[PDB]
Parts: C-alpha cells; structure tokens; sequence
C-alpha cells in the first residue's frame, strides 16, 4: 500500500536508511579458522538482513510464509552482493570485513572456495567498471529479495516494477540518456544472474561442509531450506 | 523455526 | 560487424537461426521407468545440443570470440538455453512441459524420475509466467541469445567488451520491439527488467538441473553421450 | 575436446 505510494527519491531514501551496518570479524591460519570466522560473520549479518528485510517497502505487507520463503531463498545472494559492493575499491580484494580483508590466494585455505572467490572478485571488478552507485546498490538487493523466490504474487511484482521505476530515474537523474538508461539497467539485472549462480554453487558447498565448523542454528535451518 | 520468529516482532 | 546490425535486422538473424523442434525416441509399448524416462530426456538434450552448437554460430558476435571463449559460453549456458526453449514451446500447454511433440509431460509423470519434479514444478511456474506475460517470439530469441553471451561472460579484456557490446545491441532490440509493440515508456523499462529477472530463475534452475544430473551420472541411471558428459564436466564438480 | 571439434565442423 504505503509502498506503491512512495516517490523515486522516498524509494532512495527509505532504503539508504534501511542499509545494515558494516560488522567486524573476531580476527586476530587454517581451514577450521577460515570457515569458522566467516560463519560467525555470516550468522550475525543475518539477524541484521532479517531486520533489514522488514524496511524494505512492501516486505511487510507479505504473509509470514512469503516472507520467510523469500528470504531462505536469497540470503546468500544478498550477503554475497553486499561482500562484492565494499569490495569494489580493494581490487582482487575481497573486504569481509573492515577488518578481514582476503586475496584469492587466502580463498585456497578452504577447499573449493577460491572459485567462488574468483567469481565473487570478477563481481566485484564488473561493479567497479561500470561505476556502481550506493542508490543502485541498494534497489538491486531489493530487487534480489523480492525476486529470488517470487494477490501476493502481483503485489511483489508492483514493488519490483516501481524498483525498476526507481533505477531509471536515477540513471535519468545521472544524465543518461534513454539509450543508455535501457542499457545500464539490462547490465545491473544481468549481473543479478551471475549472483544467483554464485549463491547456488556456495549453497552446495556448504551443506557438503556442514562436519567441519560449528554452524549456528540458524544458519544450518538457512542451509536445510536448500534441501 | 527460528527465522520464523525473527520476522514476528 | 554485429554492430552494424540494426534492430529489425537482429531479429530477423535470431529467427531464422532458430533450431528446429525435434522428436524424441518415446516408446509406448512399455512403461515409464526412471531409466527409460531418463533415457527419453538424455538421448533428446544430446541431439538439441548439437543443433544449439549450430544456432550459437549463427548468433551476431559469437563467431568472433576464440574457440576457447565459445566453448566456455556454451559449457555455462547449455541447460539454461535447452530449459528456455522447454518452457518457450510449453507456454501453450498449461500444466505440461513439452519436450517433443510427442514427448508431454506432466508432473505426476515427472516424479518418476526422483528429485526431477521439484524442477518440473519451477520450469511450469516459468512456462505460466511468460504465458501471462504474453512473450513474443521475437522476444524469447532474444533472450535466449543473452543467456548464450552473458552467462559466462563474468567467469572469463578485450573481447569481453565486444560481448558487453553485442549484449547492449540486443537490449536496444528487445526496448525496440516492445516500443513498436505499442508499449510506453514506462511500461518498456519495466518489462524489459521482469523478462531479464526471469534469466535469474532460470540460471537457477538449471544449477538445481545440473546438481541432480551429476547425481544421475554418479548412480549410473542411464549412459550419457561424450559431448554429455564433457558439457556436464564443466559444472561439473565442486563439491 | 569434442564441443570444440563440432564448434569447427
Ligand atoms: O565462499 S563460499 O561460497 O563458501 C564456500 C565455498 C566453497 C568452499 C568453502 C566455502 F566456505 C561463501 C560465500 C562467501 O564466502 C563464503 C561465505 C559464507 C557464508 C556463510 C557461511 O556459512 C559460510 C561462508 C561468504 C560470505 C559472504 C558474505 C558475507 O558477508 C559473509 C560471508
Ligand atoms: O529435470 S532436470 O533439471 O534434470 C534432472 C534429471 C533427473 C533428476 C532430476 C533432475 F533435475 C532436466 C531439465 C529438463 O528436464 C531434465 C532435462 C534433461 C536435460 C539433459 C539431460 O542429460 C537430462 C535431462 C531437461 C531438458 C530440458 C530441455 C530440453 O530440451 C531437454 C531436456
């Protein structure tokens, strides 16, 4: 409702606030200690992503089932976009945390990890070349949460379509030029693709190494949702 | 479900 | 020289590149088993796939890319190309995938086949969903295209902006199409973000497809080809 | 390589 009201700038604005703040890792080594700092990083960024998830305009306005599905869904696609958005100006670089900042070389520590640290790092050099905004960030991990899992079903697709709405108005606001609105846009969901792939691969990755760390209980129902 | 209860508050 | 193409001309290339549907080798003297169903559907991706080789070469821009660039294109891409073809042909058949003309399935008969119905489900959502969209053939052409040349573009430089290039001309064809279709403004930035939002479902759905057909190989349900086997050694792995 | 052989062919 309130949600399918909003301005562009309202859409900005409502979700710059709604951003999650930036958490340290207990880091002071081997693949237990690898797996066991990003885990802990992972479980306390989902506490703040759940509550981050009910400001998203429109969330709130889903049933509890919807919205449970939604996130079980893409919760490794929006810890992984936001690893890629503060790793864009550490180049081959990937900022975990302001204080955990990792080189694919430290990603061969763990098994089958520096793929994905590779795909994650090309990620994040695609952003940084393409010049990727705060304001543009911010619509597409609210578009990944609202998407990777979609009268609720229209409901969901007004918000995204006035998601979409927003983005553009950006760009115009950028001084793009319609062509290159239409071209941008086409980019920025594209690469939304290469993120889902990216969580897909992780996902089966770590229900093989759930048993190495122990994994909170929380994120092991995250990770059963997958299965 | 723990995340269920989460989201409830 | 994919540049130079304009917007009609890029169509009209995607058309007449487009593979042909083919039949499968569906027995009805015996029943359906796991096997023999699984049999039906690897003899078929194997056939379409060397008629996809054939369409991604007649692709604007990919015959300019080295052979190491296509075969990787081809390698992430394959199942999401055979899947989107899948759901394009069955958007005329509610509550049934259409491998074949005679080759209809539905989901009851995809549980025949354990862990294939939870993707039958998601490729019908998929079906259901550009039905209601009402998706032009000039549209899926394009889209399947895009899924070619992006999918593995980020996993590779200097050709890799010529992709981005040849990528950004099929995003002005599908915003031309939709604009001489009558649509506004508005209404063409938002259709062309639901349909790109789509290929998120369906890069999805072919992780899920790839994981099991891993499974399928490592339980040695049925013989897969050469070509099978080496397109599902790229995935391939990991875990 | 028999992607790459067909990609010639
Ligand atoms: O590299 S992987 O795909 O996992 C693996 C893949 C292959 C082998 C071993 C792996 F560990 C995964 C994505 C990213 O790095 C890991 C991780 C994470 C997440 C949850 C979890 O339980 C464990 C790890 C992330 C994260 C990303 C962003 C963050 O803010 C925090 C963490
Ligand atoms: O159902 S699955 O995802 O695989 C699974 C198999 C077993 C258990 C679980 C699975 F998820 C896969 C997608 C679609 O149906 C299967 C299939 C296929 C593809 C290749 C292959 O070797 C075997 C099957 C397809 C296809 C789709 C479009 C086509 O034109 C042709 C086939």
């Amino acid at each position: 409702s309130l949600a399918l009201s909003l301005t562009a700038d309202q859409m900005v604005s409502a979700l710059l606030d709604a951003e999650p703040p930036i958490l340290y890792s207990e880091y002071d080594f081997s693949e237990a200690s690898m797996m066991g700092l990003l885990t802990n990083l992972a479980d306390r960024e989902l506490v703040h992503m759940i509550n981050w998830a009910k400001r998203v305009p429109g969330f709130v306005d889903l049933t509890l089932h919807d919205q449970v599905h939604l996130l079980e869904c893409a919760w490794l696609e929006i810890l992984m976009i936001g690893l890629v958005w503060r790793s864009m100006e550490h180049p081959g670089k990937l900022l975990f945390a302001p204080n955990l900042l990792l080189d694919r070389n430290q990603g061969k520590c763990v098994e089958g990890m520096v793929e994905i640290f590779d795909m994650l790092l090309a990620t994040s050099s695609r952003f940084r070349m393409m010049n990727l905004q705060g304001e543009e960030f911010v619509c597409l991990k609210s578009i990944i949460l609202l998407n990777s899992g979609v009268e609720e079903k229209d409901h969901i697709h007004r918000v995204l379509d006035k998601i979409t709405d927003t983005l553009i108005h950006l760009m115009a606001k950028a001084g793009l030029t319609l062509q290159q609105q239409h071209q941008r846009l086409a980019q920025l969901l594209l690469i939304l693709s290469h993120i889902r792939h990216m969580s897909n691969k992780g996902m089966e990755h770590l229900y093989s190494m759930k048993n190495v760390v122990p994994l909170s209980d929380l994120l092991l129902e995250m990770l059963d949702a997958h299965r | 479900k723990i995340l269920h209860r989460l989201l409830q508050d």
